[PDB]
């Protein structure tokens, strides 16, 4: 199974780790100013249009990775 | 007073002014690489809209009955 950080709400050091459901195939991180997001996601959902609309953020950086629990804060320098 | 005209006057003015301005901007980068394979994206988008309208009407009648001075002030 996919395994990622998947915090319920933006958390500057997301510790909540889960096996993702079959809905997900990637681990996303996004840094969005104050906010940080770590989610079960998909590489097809790793597109700026999606991340920007779904987060409702004006300025952000995001990264996606396949390895277990790999989406963590220091992965983004922003 | 030492001159005259007796009569009636009607005057009507309508001005309307409207404006709309909208703009949208976006700049984005997406990257992927493999050595384990890795994918990044980063960018910004801004949007603005404004709309303005003013409608000003003045109608006035100087003349001969309250009834039809009012009626003509309403509906030419």
């Amino acid at each position: 199974m996919l395994q990622c950080y998947n915090c319920p709400n933006p958390t500057a050091d997301c510790k909540t780790a889960v096996n993702c459901s079959s809905d997900f195939d990637a681990c996303l991180i996004t840094k969005a100013g104050l906010q940080v997001y770590n989610k079960c996601w998909k590489f097809e959902h790793c597109n700026f249009n999606d991340v920007t609309t779904r987060l409702r953020e004006n300025e952000l950086t995001y990264y996606c990775c396949k390895k277990d629990l790999c989406n963590f804060n220091e992965q983004l320098e922003n | 007073i030492t001159s005259g005209s007796m009569g009636g006057i009607y005057e009507y003015i309508l001005v309307i002014d409207k404006a709309k301005m909208e703009s949208l901007g976006i700049t984005s980068r997406d990257i992927t690489t493999c050595f384990h394979c890795k994918k990044f994206g980063g960018g910004k988008t801004e949007r603005a809209r404004k709309a303005m309208a003013v409608e000003d009407i003045i109608s006035r009648v100087r003349g001969g009955s309250s009834g039809w001075s009012g009626g003509l002030a309403q509906n030419r």
